[PDB]
């Protein structure tokens, strides 16, 4: 059933799984019209599909053309997401297809189950974790590729850069979730933390800076401070 | 008017005949039910005084044979049987009638309840859901499971209801996943009506038979089937007008006949609220919505 704190280490075993997040699939700006009514204008979106063991990210860019002429876009978005995840799974060799797909929001369960009826052996699972994958558009290179896209497009990333060379998946995913949770609570401070030192660069083929081990411990500490902080600044504690 | 005689009543039992029930005491001089209307199916059903566990009974049509009840002290139940010697049967029934040892079906001359509960139910279809071809009548009880239930363990004692499953390939066309899941008209009209049931009467007959098994025996899989068949119609944007009108009449008498105190286990809050207030047909069940709201407003 549901993924939670008690079966957390199942994420890093050797059964292929994917997290799917649909938060950024359907994105709008809300604006006033000349007559003073409100309207939305969609901007490009993306499905965030991630293998937490390998770091492989299957970034499916949702171009605003997919909404043209459609009604009830928030509902459609859930099904568009399920159509695309299903196409991804079918595109992969059998030995690469996941055994489980964990959705980060329960409203994706039925859409994805129906689109995957051909795959009875793939478990479609919810989670009780509050994962910060919505913040994925706070990663500059990801936001950049989404916003520049002129057509539907799948882009492939490793969200862990080369971290797995030195740390385990469990640690790599803890770091990722901490960075993202920081970027979600205060994007400006988070990004400040990450770039303040101009000597630490981001390789052309990477998403995050090339920190040494010692520097990651400082960075991680600064991100936890920021998260505890904003929590005070929020609740006044 | 037809008759189901009883050889005897050796054990204290509550006997049910359609929506009617009576008390028979242990070794009371009881030999049957007379004046049963011809032209309808019927159900004779039983709850023992000593073990209210297992309600059980028989679906039958008097036009298909002379049927009687005889307690079996080995299997410990009242068994229906067919008498093939017609002369012997008429003679037996006449003697019992002369000795006034048969209770009377109290059919009132303004009452259309049984007709309206069994309008599309046929014995031929009952016998295909309840598979026991050597008898012209069909045994059902509280505990029997449905084919679908057995999928999710004896197949000979199953209720072979039509499997309905909204998250199945049968129900969802490739490429119309969202369309078909949110508007089940394809599954209702093409798969089920045109493909499996052939017409709406057969669909309504199974629905009505599922409700009655739910109500008389508390058969849980029957209740599941009854609610699934309602939901598949309510969740279809495109349903023939006559089906909607008949459905409303059908559900009206089911809700009317349900015991007030059993509504909590026989009625599925989610399906009913969805059907009456969210679904495409939320506005097409006037009679059913009015009685539901006046009689079971708590469930809603
Ligand atoms: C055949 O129905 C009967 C038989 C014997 C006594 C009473 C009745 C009628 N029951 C009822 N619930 O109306």
């Amino acid at each position: 059933g549901a993924m939670n704190s008690s079966n957390y280490a199942e994420l890093f075993n050797n059964d292929i799984k994917l997290f799917v997040d649909d938060t950024n699939v359907y994105r709008v700006t809300v604006h006033k019209t000349f007559e003073g009514n409100v309207a939305t204008k969609a901007i490009n979106g993306c499905i965030f599909t991630l293998n937490p063991k390998t770091g492989h990210l299957f970034l499916k860019i949702i171009h605003t053309s997919v909404w043209a002429g459609q009604k009830r876009l928030s509902q459609l978005a859930k099904w568009k997401t399920a159509e695309e995840v299903s196409a991804l799974v079918r595109s992969l060799p059998k030995e690469e297809q996941p055994k489980q797909i964990i959705v980060t929001r329960k409203a994706m369960l039925d859409p994805l189950e129906v689109h995957m009826l051909d795959f009875p052996n793939i478990a479609i699972r919810p989670t009780e974790l509050r994962l910060p994958f919505s913040a994925a558009m706070s990663i500059d290179k990801l936001s950049d590729v989404v916003m520049k896209a002129t057509e539907p497009q799948m882009v492939l990333f490793n969200i862990y850069d080369d971290w797995l060379d030195r740390i385990s998946s469990y640690t790599a995913f803890s770091r990722l979730t901490l960075l993202l949770r920081a970027l979600k609570t205060n994007e400006e401070s988070a990004k400040m933390i990450l770039l303040s030192d101009p000597t630490i660069t981001i390789k052309s083929y990477h998403l995050w800076p090339s920190f040494t081990d010692e520097q990651w411990i400082t960075i991680e500490s600064q991100m936890r401070d920021l998260i505890l902080t904003e929590y005070g600044r929020k609740y006044n504690v | 008017m037809n008759t189901v005689p009883f050889t005897s009543a050796p054990i204290e039992v509550t006997i049910g005949i359609d929506q009617y029930s009576f008390n028979v005491k242990e070794n009371q001089p009881f030999h049957g039910i007379k004046d049963i209307p011809i032209g309808h199916v019927h159900v004779i059903h039983f709850q023992h005084a000593d073990n209210s566990s297992m309600r059980y009974g028989y679906w039958f049509d008097c036009r298909m044979g002379n049927f009687y009840i005889q307690y079996d002290p080995k299997d410990g139940l009242y068994k229906m049987m067919e008498e093939r010697d017609g002369a012997k049967f008429e003679n037996i029934v006449h003697n019992f009638k002369e000795r006034q040892m048969m209770v009377s079906y109290p059919k009132i001359d303004e009452d259309d309840t049984w007709y309206n509960l069994t309008e599309f139910v046929q014995m031929d279809k009952i016998r295909k859901i309840v598979r026991k071809d050597e008898n012209q009548f069909s045994y059902v009880d509280s505990s029997m499971t449905t084919v679908q239930e057995n999928e999710l363990s004896d197949p000979a004692h199953s209720l072979n209801y039509t499997v309905i499953n909204f998250k199945s390939r049968e129900a969802i066309r490739p490429g119309h996943e969202m369309e078909d899941f949110l508007d089940k008209s394809y599954y209702l009209n093409t798969v089920m009506l045109q493909g499996i049931f052939k017409n709406s009467s057969n669909y309504f007959g199974e629905l009505q038979f599922a409700f009655l098994n739910a109500m008389f025996f508390g058969n849980y899989g029957s209740s599941l089937q009854w609610h699934a068949m309602i939901e598949l119609i309510c969740s279809s944007a495109t349903v023939p007008k006559h089906m909607l009108d008949k459905l409303d009449e059908i559900l009206y008498y089911q809700i009317k006949t349900l015991p007030e105190q059993y509504s909590d286990i026989l009625l599925n809050e989610r399906v009913w609220n969805i059907c009456l207030y969210s679904s495409f047909q939320k506005n097409s069940l006037h009679n059913t919505e009015k009685i539901m709201e006046n009689k079971y407003p708590e469930l809603l």
